[PDB]
């Protein structure tokens, strides 16, 4: 649902999600992947 | 307890970990019977119910705060005290409330925080908040600090209208919840004009220090309730006293027992061990442009370096580098002659394949070259990328120091994951002054767990976590583990140039059985268990020894001339005399040397006049 | 951020009974909590009344009992009874109000109303108060 | 007026300058509307009568306060305030009152110092006040610190009682003298147990700030009627900021503009030129054994000495020779490799003659040879005596600057009176960093009031009082004035080598017409209106100049061989050639070098095979 | 620097009257001010009255008008006569001195003496103070 | 007056007197001549 300018943003299968709140957007991450673009390993557990 | 239990706290702003329910347990492993936080509190998508009990116990946080997109009925902060807030949300506010609502119109209701009675810096966002109540009676003034009133943007629109009636005894309708409790608790208007910062009540008396920052139990210095600036022990101090006094009357210096060395928040007596301790008296983590990193007995001291400086390279996410967020081929650039990375390393994937929406070139497998330069890092490394052309890291052949003063997540200084490497290959890395060691989710990753760790690590409570790394099992059968000539204390690959310690001896950096006395090509001698070659002067003997020393003096015989124990070239000439006149001295058939008669100007080819015709 | 005025101020026979205003100029009334001050001619501004925002009324003690502070959020304006009036209120009058603070400090409050004369005639015309 | 008008005062103690009226005249003079007094008050042997009106003006004493053995009825004080009291009389109290009576029983009678409530050091001291009233019935505690009520020792014996009667509206009948002004002003009792500090009434509204002395006028810190340690303008503080804040956050240093230097007691943002700036931020007077002073870009700068150091010679009457007041045979062994002077130097009459009392050795004329080595004085300079053997001063020829931050009564660098000596010879002397000069007294010492002192002072206020010396008209005509070499701007002495600055150039030190370019023994250049002597290389030229600089290589013509411009002693063997192999050239009869062929070993007598036979 | 002791401490009906007494156990007694000081039960010691060594007497309010302290240089002492007492006044008393001040505040009186109980009967058996 | 101890220690004319105030012993300098020991020398007027 997002436009083509933050289509194909997020890294390590995040996804575009719409920020209804305050009109943005941001990335669904996959659990044990962090960060606003996905790219941060979750460190203290799960390897 | 003499500090409180702490949590390290989450930057990561609207990431939602999966679904609702995988961030929240995300969110109660970190928080959990934490006292005080470290980092944000990030409370997002916390959906209906979710009980959160475990959040009572959090006291305060140093960052900001964000609330939102929580319909949950119920959120229990109440013994949260203060924030810090040293980082604003989007460089605006202290604390961002928004969104808290469900489609079906049920939002935020309970928020009985009756002890959050101070903010240092920022301001508040309120909008969309429908079921919240109580909260509205707040009058904020108390709390938040005049400066940003003019930047406080919050609304309160209580479109349900179904909420409960503040108990009537509290101070003027101000109250967080039902119950006498929760009514609204102000310790900052009542101050009467004489006191300028917090107090207890309206008399005089009450008047807190003004270092206090929640208020106080009395007015000494030690009473506060938290310490506004620094905590030396139980009192509350503006800065350290330096370590000598200036003397108003020799305007001299004298040795102060009271100085004391200002570590963050923490006036003490004593730095942690990996940190610079600076001739000011106050512990600190880099030296500016002005010195480098001068070792003075064994800690690190800023002393002033004169014409040209080593300098510092601003790691990854920091000063001059902290837009990128990971080191890619526009950054790499500035990264010449760099001896001291103040600051990070982060090695992402997107700076191999390039990223489109930052326009950035793709990183060249060819240009790890450049890291050969690199000897220390101040903080930690991350890599999460490594080109296929390149197997063995030879990248970090002479990095050989971790400093780590800066941690990811305060707590590992190193991190190398989801690689596609082989061997470590890391020949001078020696020492990693401070911070834990993960190395986990590498395929094909031998020589792993086989480093003796205690050895390289210096501080109390440094950890290690290897796992799910080659087996031994599968490696050993490849021969992928330590090498004969490797010591079993540990090995950094199947080379004999990848040992940490060796056997016997060593030739330069790569381990070897016995050093060439006896026999061999280059004609060497054992000193500290290594092989160094004699100086071409020294003769090679077949049986004996050839040489005890680098220079030439330590020769038993001489490859041409002799002219005692120093092997010379050949007979001196011009060799330093009276007042440095040339001395002439004569070869023989013996390859002895003695002097010319000083008639002979040529030179002389024996003994008097009869040596030199002409 | 919306400015004030007062209204009322005047001349009243010892032991009178008067009606003062205040009208809130702008916009938001509701959200700003009111504030009465007064300063004696010749003395320094001292604290009268005030009624927070969230409809909390409180009165200093020398007023508490002869004074009726009130508020209108549909007409955006405040009120103040008056009655059994002593010599001693003759004074300058003002009104204050903020959103964030329903305090008794002048300093908390920085938004101000102009003022107006109040006087209570002497002891001579009037009875001794009770 | 931004500051208060000083007085120097005096340490002399008990000395009686001749008769009574001489002493009073000397105190009038000196303490004449006096605001603040630097040293301390000797009110020493004021006879009755002696009105003392001027007195009035004096408003506090840095020092130590001492009014024994006077008979006088009345001693007005009032304004007096507080007393510093950084000494102490005897190492004992800070205020000695003693027997202040005469032979017919008159004494000091009225005393009424309303204002003198403070006194921050030392006790006080009473005994033999038959004469004194009112004062009695002062309650001291108020005034003096508790530290000291045990020390203070005494005693009010109104013997007489002849006394007046407190004004019975005096705060429980204490009061310094008749009428309701006098009635003692007490700021410190009334202080209720929530102000630690001064006060200004009970109500508590009116705690004083702690860094305030005498009180205070307000709450604020800018109030206080005295500063307590530094006075920042109106503000009164305990340490200056300093240069730079710690940065709790990012465990930095973030540049302060609040930073100050601590000189003395003002936090300013510059110290005085002569004065030595520390890295810390606060104006010094002299390093510790730590490090030397490092000259940096025009600012002394204690910048930390490697190895050996330099190191500072404690100067008489400081430190190490505190106990000794004037070097003498003892003290002056300990002078073998001074080069900074960390004081002063006292040359007394007793040093030379030696002293019974103090079981002193003469001083050997011959001994002040040592002098030689010193090149620098902290401090200032005192030369009362020298010996009959030298006329001139030798022993300072190397003397080079007087850096004068301590003067002699804070008026006088430099202090030479009452001498032998004819001629001034001080030949390396090219500076006064501070500090007025003072030549009187010397009878037969001509070149005086010749040298243009202008040139020689850097700093505002530096004054010149040379008087009583040899005129002129005496000095010229037994030739005693400049010699023809010296510059009119001065000269030291009648020797060519006293001169300040030479007229046209000079041989190394002294003064000299023109250098012998065309003829003369030492061949020599001109630069920089000196002659310096060419290598012997270079050969004498009759008529044209012989060189042009001091090396070889600008040698006109060669003494033996040629090998180009640089004048070599013969053509060159060994010369740097390829990887450092020895090259053999060959001399011809025109003195010109050649190569010669590989072949000749014992060097070659021409070219090719046919130069060398053997 | 010399020691302190109370005489008179006891039990009272309501409103009589009552005469305590404070020697000074050692010398230079007229150079000493003397002050007395007293702790109702369960309570925090508090100020009583006081008396200069220059003789200032000095009065709190509470006991000012019904007390009379006085000193005897002579012989030593100190008095204190106390008349239309009040079951308030039942406390611990004391009496300390001091040289070189005469304030109100216990902390600047630093040589102590020992003290007494005094009692002051209920107000059942003697009649309500005036 | 003085005991043998004290006699001849004052320098410039000084004469030891005796301070029959706490019993001590001092010197009484000459005029434009200053110190214990009559040492330092009138800087600011006579020479
Ligand atoms: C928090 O940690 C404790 C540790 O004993 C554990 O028992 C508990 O289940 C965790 N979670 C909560 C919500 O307390
Ligand atoms: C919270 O309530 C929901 C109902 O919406 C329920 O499904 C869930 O089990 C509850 N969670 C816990 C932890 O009890
Ligand atoms: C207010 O917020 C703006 C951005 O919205 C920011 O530039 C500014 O620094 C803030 N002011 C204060 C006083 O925090
Ligand atoms: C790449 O590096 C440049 C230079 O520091 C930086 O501006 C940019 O944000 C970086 N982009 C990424 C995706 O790391
Ligand atoms: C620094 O640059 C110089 C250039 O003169 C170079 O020779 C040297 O290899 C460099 N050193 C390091 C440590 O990068
Ligand atoms: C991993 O590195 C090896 C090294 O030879 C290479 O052959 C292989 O292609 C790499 N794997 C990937 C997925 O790039
Ligand atoms: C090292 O020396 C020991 C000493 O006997 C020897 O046994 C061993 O073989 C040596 N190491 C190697 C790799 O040869
Ligand atoms: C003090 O100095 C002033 C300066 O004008 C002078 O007139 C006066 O005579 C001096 N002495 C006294 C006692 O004022
Ligand atoms: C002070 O009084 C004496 C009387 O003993 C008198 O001789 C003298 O002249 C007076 N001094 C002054 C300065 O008036
Ligand atoms: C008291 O005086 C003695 C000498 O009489 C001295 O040693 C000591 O330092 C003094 N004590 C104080 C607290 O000044
Ligand atoms: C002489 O010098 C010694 C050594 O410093 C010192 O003890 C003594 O007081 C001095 N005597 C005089 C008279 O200067
Ligand atoms: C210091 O002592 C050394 C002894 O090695 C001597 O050669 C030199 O002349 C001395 N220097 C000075 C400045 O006194
Ligand atoms: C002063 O010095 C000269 C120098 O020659 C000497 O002749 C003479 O004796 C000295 N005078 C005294 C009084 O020592
Ligand atoms: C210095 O040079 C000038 C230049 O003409 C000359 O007149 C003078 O005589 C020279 N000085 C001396 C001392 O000869």
């Amino acid at each position: 649902e997002c436009p083509l300018s933050h289509d194909g943003y997020c890294l390590h299968d995040g996804v575009c999600m719409y920020i209804e709140a305050l009109d943005k957007y941001a990335c669904n991450c996959v659990v044990g992947y962090i960060g606003e673009r996905c790219q941060y390993r979750d460190l203290k557990w799960w390897e | 307890l003499e500090e409180k239990k702490v949590c390290q706290g989450t930057s990561n702003k609207l990431t939602q970990l999966g679904t609702f329910e995988d961030h929240f347990l995300s969110l109660q492993r970190m928080f959990n019977n934490c006292e005080v936080v470290l980092g944000n509190l990030e409370i997002t998508y916390v959906q209906r119910n979710y009980d959160l009990s475990f959040l009572k116990t959090i006291q305060e946080v140093a960052g900001y705060v964000l609330i939102a997109l929580n319909t949950v009925e119920r959120i229990p902060l109440e013994n949260l005290q203060i924030i810090r807030g040293n980082m604003y949300y989007e460089n605006s506010y202290a604390l961002a409330v928004l969104s808290n609502y469900d489609a079906n119109k049920t939002g935020l209701k309970e928020l009985p925080m009756r002890n959050l009675q101070e903010i240092l810096h920022g301001a508040v966002r309120f909008s969309n908040n429908p079921a919240l109540c109580n909260v509205e009676s707040i009058q904020w003034r108390d709390i938040v600090s005049s400066d940003f009133l003019s930047n406080m943007s919050m609304d309160f629109q209580n479109h349900l209208g179904s909420c409960q009636k503040c108990d009537p005894s509290c101070p003027n309708g101000s109250c967080w919840g039902a119950g006498e409790e929760n009514c609204q608790k102000l310790t900052k208007i009542i101050c009467a004009q004489q006191c300028s910062g917090r107090c207890r009540g309206k008399s005089p008396s009450d008047c807190c220090h003004n270092q206090c920052a929640a208020g106080c139990t009395g007015p000494r210095e030690s009473d506060c309730l938290v310490c506004r600036k620094f905590r030396d022990e139980a009192t509350c101090k503006d800065t350290c006293p330096p370590l000598m006094l200036y003397n108003p009357t020799t305007y001299q210096m004298d040795v102060n027992p009271e100085g004391k060395y200002s570590f963050g928040a923490t006036c003490v007596k004593k730095c942690p061990r990996n940190y610079v301790v600076t001739d000011h008296g106050s512990c600190v983590r880099a030296c500016g442009a002005d010195s480098y990193e001068m070792e003075e007995d064994g800690v690190r001291k800023c002393k002033k370096c004169e014409g040209p400086c080593r300098k510092v390279c601003n790691g990854i996410g920091i000063g001059e580098f902290k837009d990128s967020l990971s080191i890619n081929a526009t950054n790499i650039k500035h990264f010449k002659n760099c001896t001291s990375i103040s600051g990070d390393l982060h090695i992402l994937p997107v700076a191999f394949r390039g990223d489109s929406f930052t326009h950035t070139p793709p990183l060249d497998p060819q240009e790890l070259d450049i890291l050969k330069t690199v000897k220390e890092i101040t903080g930690f490394l991350l890599i999460q990328a490594w080109p296929e052309n390149r197997t063995d890291l030879h990248a970090f052949e002479n990095l050989e120091i971790i400093r780590g003063r800066t941690k990811q997540h305060g707590q590992f200084s190193l991190a190398v994951v989801s690689l596609n490497i082989t061997s470590l290959g890391l020949r001078s890395l020696k020492e990693i002054s401070d911070g834990d060691v993960i190395i986990s989710g590498n395929k094909n990753l031998c020589y792993a767990n086989t480093i003796n760790w205690k050895k390289l690590f210096g501080t109390s409570g440094q950890k290690t976590k290897i796992i799910s790394n080659r087996g031994e099992n599968s490696c050993k059968a490849t021969g992928q583990v330590c090498h004969a000539l490797c010591s079993p204390e540990g090995c950094w690959g199947p080379e004999p140039r990848d040992c940490v310690s060796c056997r016997n001896v060593s030739r330069g950096r790569e381990c070897v059985d016995k050093c060439n006395l006896l026999e061999g090509e280059p004609r060497e001698f054992v000193e500290n268990s290594e092989c160094i070659q004699c100086h071409p002067e020294c003769l090679p003997q077949a049986m004996n020894i050839t040489c005890t020393g680098r220079g030439p003096d330590n020769c038993i015989q001489c490859a041409h001339y002799i002219d005692g124990p120093h092997c010379v070239k050949t007979c001196p000439a011009g060799v330093m005399g009276e007042n440095n006149t040339l001395v002439w001295k004569y070869a023989d058939a013996g390859h002895v040397c003695h002097l010319c008669h000083p008639n002979c100007t040529y030179g002389c080819t024996g003994p008097g006049l009869e040596g030199c015709p002409t | 951020q919306v400015q004030l005025q007062e209204s009322g101020g005047g001349s009243v026979q010892a032991g009178g009974s008067l009606k003062l205003s205040c009208a809130a100029s702008g916009r938001s009334f509701s959200t700003y909590a009111m504030g009465w001050f007064r300063q004696a001619p010749g003395q320094d501004r001292e604290f009268v009344a005030t009624i927070s925002w969230t409809d909390s009324t409180d009165y200093a003690d020398s007023v508490k009992g002869r004074f009726t502070i009130s508020r209108d959020n549909a007409k955006n304006t405040g009120y103040l009874q008056m009655n059994s009036l002593k010599p001693e209120d003759t004074a300058v009058y003002y009104c204050a109000a903020d959103r964030w603070a329903s305090s008794r400090r002048n300093v908390d409050y920085d938004y101000w109303g102009q003022g107006t004369q109040v006087t209570v005639s002497s002891h001579g015309s009037g009875l001794v108060p009770r």
